RNA sequence: UCAUGGAGAGUUCGAUCCUGGCUCAGGAUGAACGCUGGCGGCAUGCUUAACACAUGCAAGUCGGACGGGAAGUGUUUCCAGUGGCGGACGGGUGAGUAACGCGUAAGAACCUGCCCUUGGGAGGGGAACAACAGCUGGAAACGGCUGCUAAUACCCCGUAGGCUGAGAAGCAAAAGGAGGAAUCCGCCCGAGGAGGGGCUCGCGUCUGAUUAGCUAGUUGGUGAGGUAAUAGCUUACCAAGGCGAUGAUCAGUAGCUGGUCCGAGAGGAUGAUCAGCCACACUGGGACUGAGACACGGCCCAGACUCCUACGGGAGGCAGCAGUGGGGAAUUUUCCGCAAUGGGCGAAAGCCUGACGGAGCAAUGCCGCGUGGAGGCAGAAGGCCCACGGGUCGUGAACUUCUUUUCCCGGAGAAGAAGCAAUGACGGUAUCCGGGGAAUAAGCAUCGGCUAACUCUGUGCCAGCAGCCGCGGUAAGACAGAGGAUGCAAGCGUUAUCCGGAAUGAUUGGGCGUAAAGCGUCUGUAGGUGGCUUUUUAAGUCCGCCGUCAAAUCCCAGGGCUCAACCCUGGACAG
């Protein structure tokens, strides 16, 4: 399916990340039905839209690991 | 050999899988070939028509074997047997459509 | 012109910027081969030996081009860069050549605007 | 979508018809309103319309190669 | 309130008004060349020959599917082969393609492994094929008999909410592995969904009539086939249709679009990097497997070309990244790394990624910063010019102090990396602290009018300049030099291409008595526009709401990099 993954939106040595759901056969900066989330890993926010999340979740978009691993920092998971 | 492959190894699995579908595949043909020979026969010169359905419809049976057995392996796609087994029961609905069985909607 | 079909047929269209430079078609300045060294006059209000380099170009076109400054080395069968810009007093030279490129040296002793005629510093 | 309600042209094919569509479309450049005129072939099994009679397009399975509507009827609210 | 936008000038003539053309002042380049050249941040880097290509690398993985063997001495690491997915994604180019290819907007006749949800099932048998052993052919590339072997590899029987058929009837499947178990990964048959594809259609999609007819599977219909699916997709027969002067057919050009640039605006030109779709992969043509290709680094054939050969034969596709050669005015390093991100495989461990993350060179562009700050007797040395009085270079310098962005010499030193720890190519980079020291750092156009800047010396229709007008025949504010000035600034100029100016193709916005221009006049087809009142539908028109026009860009407002450039978050008018 579609594989919610980040994509490098920024300058150079700059890394700020978007979450996106794309389908996984794209390039890794491709376009979304609906590009839910935010990752700075240098300091800032993360925004996250958990409904949209528990929508393509619920669907079965897997995702990859380190957008698995902050949907595990928040308590994003329930299984409704 | 070399230390990597990959490529030529498919071409093998290739020529083999190209040589066990073309076979039966073929064997499908031939069974259908059958089928529509003696329907082609008895629509001819039979004189006796409710009788011998039994031949017919037995080699109609081997006919529905093989393609069926094709379509479990993937050589054949739902309605690729769905439509040769609706044409070889077209063809013997048109036997049958001539004459002594009366079939109207 | 009717707003009604004479000009929802066409009006009619211009050309386009008519390109003042026939050669060099790709882009701006293209290297040549020197054919004729001779020398030709203006019109009849000036008055003077203006010597212009007939030069071959590697596009495909053979064509009279000027020769800037007041020293040149330009003998037969040298090399040169040609460049776009109408020299009004000949009647068709269209092209000038650059100094100071390949096998076109700069000028003897000029020390007023260099970078048109390609002569480094001095002092 | 809509419909295409248009005259019918020329009905010697058997379940087919031409069918004139008038459009009006607004001139790009100029600011008019230029009728365009296309023709189609539609299908009918009833085959129950003369020459200039006028249909209503609807989209659906495609027939032939131009064959790809066939028009029933106007709803005819004057 | 809205408005944040519109400049002229030269040249026809003894003069004037006007038409009209040319030329310039403004932006932008994927730019090129010349002169000059300190640093930093972020971008960009074959536009040409889709032209050949040396060398390395660019796609693997799985031993927890299986059999063997080969290092290590119960224990583990490997491995060619059979299998499983991945090689159809990612990357590159724009030759073709004026066409549902693209863009936008609807539709029904379909498919879909991996991915979620869900209903049921996995008994029984059996034959080999690689590997391997032997013989043997070849320089190699590859083979060829003889035997043998295993499986999630193949075959058969039964069983099936599936299929065929009007029913009658029949037909069809399975695979094990890991673990002590627990269980987990699987497998087979169904049923949905998401995403991805395949089709169809409305509308938009370059020029040329000095290209006017085209089309016979052509356009329909049926029957037979065919496709995952509709279809002249294909075939036999019947009908004569179908397209076109609103440009068919032919010829030529061109990847398309979000966008970029310009313009006050309407719109004009254009499609590099960024992103989506298409097509191609040496030139052609085929098919095979799989869910999915007619497949860039797959196979087969033909053609051309290069390499090897022991002369019989083989091997090859850089329009992947670097690179070489040619062409060109012109476009870089045969670099480091999987640390992140994203892929592929695997139960995990991990592996591989020239995608990507970085680094190097180039003023190629956009932005920021410095080359000193303050004082400097108004006295001197000098250049140039002068009615020889002087003026001007000039507070400029010299000279006195202050400071160290940068420079040099040392120390420290990141985040980027993800809560088990560890894990950094960049890199001891960025940044900070200390010690000297004005130290290491300004050029290039122009100065006749447009157009800001001017005098002097030399030249004498010569040398030359020039964007247009035109200067140059002895005192040239136009050539050459000096001084001075101007404008710009690590840039400055020339050229080329595009738009503006240009109302010089005109809807906004022109004209036709004489300046370029009314057919010689008339009839009339197509077509265009059309009197008044009343009534009806609403196609146009207008208003509300709703869907969509990807993301990035532009506009507004915030936020982050010391600011800006750039990056990021949210929002929206238009249309």
């Amino acid at each position: 399916m579609v594989k919610l993954r980040l994509k490098r939106c920024g300058r150079k040595q700059r890394a700020v990340y978007r979450i996106v759901a794309i389908d996984v056969r794209s390039r890794r900066e491709g376009r979304d039905l609906q590009k839910v989330g935010f990752y700075d890993p240098i300091k800032s926010q993360t925004y996250l839209n958990v409904p949209a999340i528990l929508d393509f979740l619920e669907k079965g978009a897997q995702p990859t690991e380190t957008v698995y691993d902050i949907l595990k920092r928040a308590e994003v998971f329930k299984e409704f | 050999a070399d230390s990597a492959a990959k490529r030529t190894r498919q071409a093998e699995t290739r020529r083999l899988r190209n040589k066990a579908r073309k076979s039966e595949v073929k064997t499908r043909m031939r069974k259908v070939f059958e089928a529509l020979d003696a329907l082609k026969k008895k629509s001819g010169a039979s004189t006796e028509e409710l009788v011998p359905i039994d031949n017919l419809i037995a080699e109609a049976y081997s006919a529905i074997d093989k393609a069926v057995v094709k379509g479990t392996l993937h050589r054949n796609t739902a309605a690729r047997r769905k439509s040769r087994l609706a044409r070889n029961k077209k063809v013997v609905e048109i036997h049958h459509g001539w004459y002594t069985p009366s079939l109207a909607p | 012109m009717p707003t009604i079909k004479q000009l929802i047929r066409n009006t009619r269209q211009p050309i386009r910027n008519v390109t003042k430079s026939p050669a060099l078609r790709g882009c701006p300045q293209r290297r040549g081969t020197c054919t004729r060294v001779y020398t030709i006059t203006p019109k009849k209000p000036n008055s003077a030996l203006r010597k212009v380099a007939r030069v071959r170009l590697t596009s495909g076109f053979e064509i009279t081009a000027y020769i800037p400054g007041i020293g040149h080395n330009l003998q037969e069968h040298s090399v040169v860069l040609v460049r776009g810009g109408r020299v009004k007093d000949l009647p068709g030279v269209r092209y000038h050549i650059v100094r100071g490129t390949l096998d076109a040296v700069g000028v003897k002793d000029r020390q007023q605007g260099r970078s048109k005629y390609g002569v480094k510093k001095p002092k | 979508m809509r419909s295409m309600q248009g005259k019918v042209i020329c009905a010697t094919n058997d379940k087919t018809v031409n069918v004139e569509v008038v459009r009006l479309a607004p001139h790009p450049k100029y600011k008019r309103r230029v009728r365009k005129k296309k023709k189609y072939q539609a299908h009918d099994p009833d085959n129950q319309f003369k020459v200039g009679d006028w249909v209503q397009l609807d989209k659906c399975r495609p027939i032939s190669k131009t064959k790809t509507f066939l028009a029933v009827a106007p709803e005819g609210r004057q």
